[PDB]
């Protein structure tokens, strides 16, 4: 209101005391701000990590000690640069190099020549993503000097049933020969030999024109099939087409597994099929194509 | 006199402590937000310079 | 599949 | 006469509380920092020497990619912009939300820091970029592989955008203090790197030119400012690692001021230490978005 | 900015 001069001194010091008191708290606060900064320097922790061990292929890495399935870098002999891959490693010490995966339909497989050559999709440590490693890489892995390779196809329906198809002496040629697919023989498997063709009973040469051994690779922008039309374009995918196919794991992902002649625009069966195990109008739910040295397979 | 020149000191001591605090407020806002890309979460907040500025003027209205 |  | 004591006492108490609020906030953040933020970035199959090669290989979407400029260095993550100006842009610097601290020493700026990318709302791949500095060594190696153009982009807090394009861009190695060089400008942001702040004159403008400058960090002075006072260092006052002269026309790695507008009394050292680009908004406006991207230059 |  209007205190006395006698009060001015008691008060005058009261302010100086909290003022200094304040400057102190601040000195310590600024300090604490410093300690906080030291805690906010690291980036967010990425769950996905790539393993250190590398080699010519997954089996080579498994031999070097690796034990768990994950992302690794491999560098085949003829490979100019190294590249990332997904290795599946079992308890027996087998290291498969996976080059194809289907499981949800999240990845569009209607890609072009370069895309199928260089690869697309994503690699995950948990092996829960869809992808195509890339023709050139597959060629490089499967044609290392004096190393006979084997291919295993894994299928799963929408009822938890899984089947297999093995092929000995699996090989994929160079771009110069349009990444032609070849193998010595069907190594057996409860999924059946779709690569050998399948009699659809709609013609005499059905079988012959649905076989895949010896077939080059085809994409909409690069036709190399044994049909005057364009399989890859009509079926909208990239694959070793004949006229057209008996086994088609890079086809359109149909939810539920069951689809019809109506589902498609042209009418042709363009799903993820494998005739020797299910009808043309049954697209698988999960798919995986992996390779490993033949000597390693039994 | 004695009491007199004591005030001029606190007026400049506060005028400065204001500018300083106003700055610490900005600094802290910035440093806290820089934790969003490191820690689990960053404290949600907002700055109010208004208060700091109203007082800085409210003060000059006494150094007069 | 096949193109009859 | 007495109202003097009235007022003062009022402020010194209000401040005492402000200190209380702040002390709380800082204490809370310290607790949240006992655990880190996380991400899960599944790696794209396609890879290459850098983003330009990756897009020519079919990678048409902007997201995090793994690149290996050369068989010497181990492959590393980076964010590719595959949409802006025909894509193939490798982001080497990105600011967008003040989530990362840029007032770091020399080693961190050499090694690189920040978050390359974050998960896209419910997705397995990280399709969004975080705030980061690629790393001087890496940036140097990328620019010396062949002619390289640089694209600097920015946006204000209202949504307006401008850009500064440099046809030629190079950054030497550590032994050369990461010396910078740029040329063949064009854009709407203003040629701050070559011509300095257009608001200054003669000598003043000239000391704000970055072209040719060396790189500095608050613990490594290589600026074009000769002094004796250990506190008169560009990096220290404008808080960030950059190619400071005396001091800058552009401070892309400055402090991220929320809102945009800021003043000399908010700055820790009273200098225009924000995400500045004078030639466009002056020295007291901090951009909401700022980034640097490089791509092989095909004449 | 600059430093006169
Ligand atoms: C170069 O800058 C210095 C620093 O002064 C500041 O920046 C100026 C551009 C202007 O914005 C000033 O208001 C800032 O304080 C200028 O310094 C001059 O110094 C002389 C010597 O005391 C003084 O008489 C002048 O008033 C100062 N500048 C002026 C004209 O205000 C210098 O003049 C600037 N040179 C230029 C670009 O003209
Ligand atoms: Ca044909
Ligand atoms: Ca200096």
């Amino acid at each position: 209101y209007e205190a006395s001069i006698l009060t001015h001194d008691s008060s005058i010091r009261y302010l100086q005391e909290i003022y200094n008191s304040n400057n102190q708290k601040i000195v310590n606060l600024k300090e604490k701000v410093a300690q906080l900064a030291a805690q906010c320097q690291e980036p967010c922790k990425d769950t996905v990590q790539i393993h250190d061990i590398t080699g010519k292929d997954c089996q080579d890495i498994a031999n070097k000690g690796a034990k768990q399935s994950g992302l690794y870098f491999i560098k085949p002999l003829k490979a100019n640069q190294q590249f990332l891959v997904y290795c599946e490693i079992d308890g027996s010490g087998n290291g498969w190099t996976v080059f194809q995966k289907r499981l949800d339909g999240s990845v569009d497989f209607k890609k072009n020549w370069i895309q199928y050559k260089e690869g697309f999709g994503h690699l995950s440590p948990t092996g829960t993503t869809e992808f195509w490693l890339g023709n050139e890489k597959i060629h490089l892995i499967s044609t290392q000097s004096a190393i006979p390779y084997a291919l295993r196809v894994e299928l799963e329906d929408w009822n938890g049933r899984t089947s297999t198809a093995d092929y000995a002496m699996f090989k994929v040629g160079p771009e110069a020969d349009k990444y032609r697919l070849t193998y010595a023989y069907f190594a057996g498997g409860d999924a059946g030999d779709a690569f050998d063709g399948f009699d659809f009973g709609d013609d005499p040469s059905d079988k012959f024109f649905t076989s895949h051994n010896g077939m080059q690779f085809s994409t909409w922008d690069n036709d190399n099939d044994k049909f005057e039309g364009n399989c890859a374009e009509q079926d909208g995918s990239g694959w070793w087409m004949n006229k057209c196919h008996a086994g088609h794991l890079n086809g359109v992902y149909y939810q539920g597994g069951t689809y019809s002649k109506a589902s498609t625009p042209n009418g042709y069966d363009n799903g993820i099929i494998w005739a020797t195990w299910k009808t043309r109008w049954y697209s698988m739910k999960k798919t995986t194509m992996k390779i490993i040295p033949f000597n390693r397979l039994t | 006199i004695e009491k007199v020149q004591h005030i001029q000191l606190l007026q400049k001591n506060v005028r400065a402590q204001l500018v300083d605090m106003k700055r610490l407020e900005v600094d802290i806002d910035i440093k806290i937000r820089s934790c969003r890309g490191s820690c689990s979460r960053a404290l949600a907040r907002e700055v109010d310079l208004k208060d700091y500025e109203d007082q800085q003027k409210q003060l000059e209205q006494v150094i007069a | 599949g096949h193109r009859p | 006469i007495p109202t003097n004591l009235r007022v003062l006492r009022s402020i010194l108490e209000n401040l005492r509380s402000k200190i209380q609020k702040l002390e709380s906030d800082v204490s809370a953040q310290m607790e949240y920092c006992r655990t880190p933020c996380t991400v899960s970035c599944n790696i794209p199959v396609v890879s290459g020497k850098e983003c330009e090669e990756i897009i020519r290989k079919g990678g048409e979407t902007s997201e995090m990619y793994l690149i290996q400029p050369d068989s010497s260095v181990k492959p590393y993550r980076v964010y590719c912009d595959m949409n802006t100006e025909n894509g193939g842009w490798t982001v080497i610097q990105n600011r967008q939300d003040g989530s990362v601290d840029f007032g770091r020493k020399w080693d961190p700026y050499k090694q690189g820091f920040g978050n390359v990318a974050t998960n896209t709302d419910g997705k397995n791949y990280c399709g969004l970029p975080g705030e980061y500095w690629l790393g001087n060594d890496k940036i140097s190696q990328l620019t010396r592989m062949g002619p390289t153009e640089l694209l600097i982009e920015m946006e204000d807090w209202k949504g307006d955008k401008v850009k500064a394009h440099y046809g030629g861009f190079t950054v030497q190695n550590e032994a050369n203090k990461y010396q910078i060089s740029v040329n063949k400008y064009r854009g709407t942001a203003g040629n701050a790197l070559m011509d300095g702040a257009s608001q200054l004159m003669g000598e003043n403008r000239t000391m704000t030119i970055h072209n040719g400058m060396f790189f500095s960090t608050y613990d490594r002075d290589n600026d074009g400012w000769l002094t004796s006072d250990p506190r008169k260092q560009c990096s220290k006052e404008d808080g960030g690692g950059w190619w400071y002269n005396r001091c800058h026309a552009a401070n892309p790695n400055g402090r991220y001021y929320w809102g945009g507008q800021y003043t000399w009394d908010m700055a820790k050292h009273g200098t225009d230490d924000g995400v500045v680009w004078m030639n466009w908004k002056g020295s007291w406006y901090s951009m909401r978005k700022m980034s640097m991207k490089i791509r092989p230059f095909f004449p």
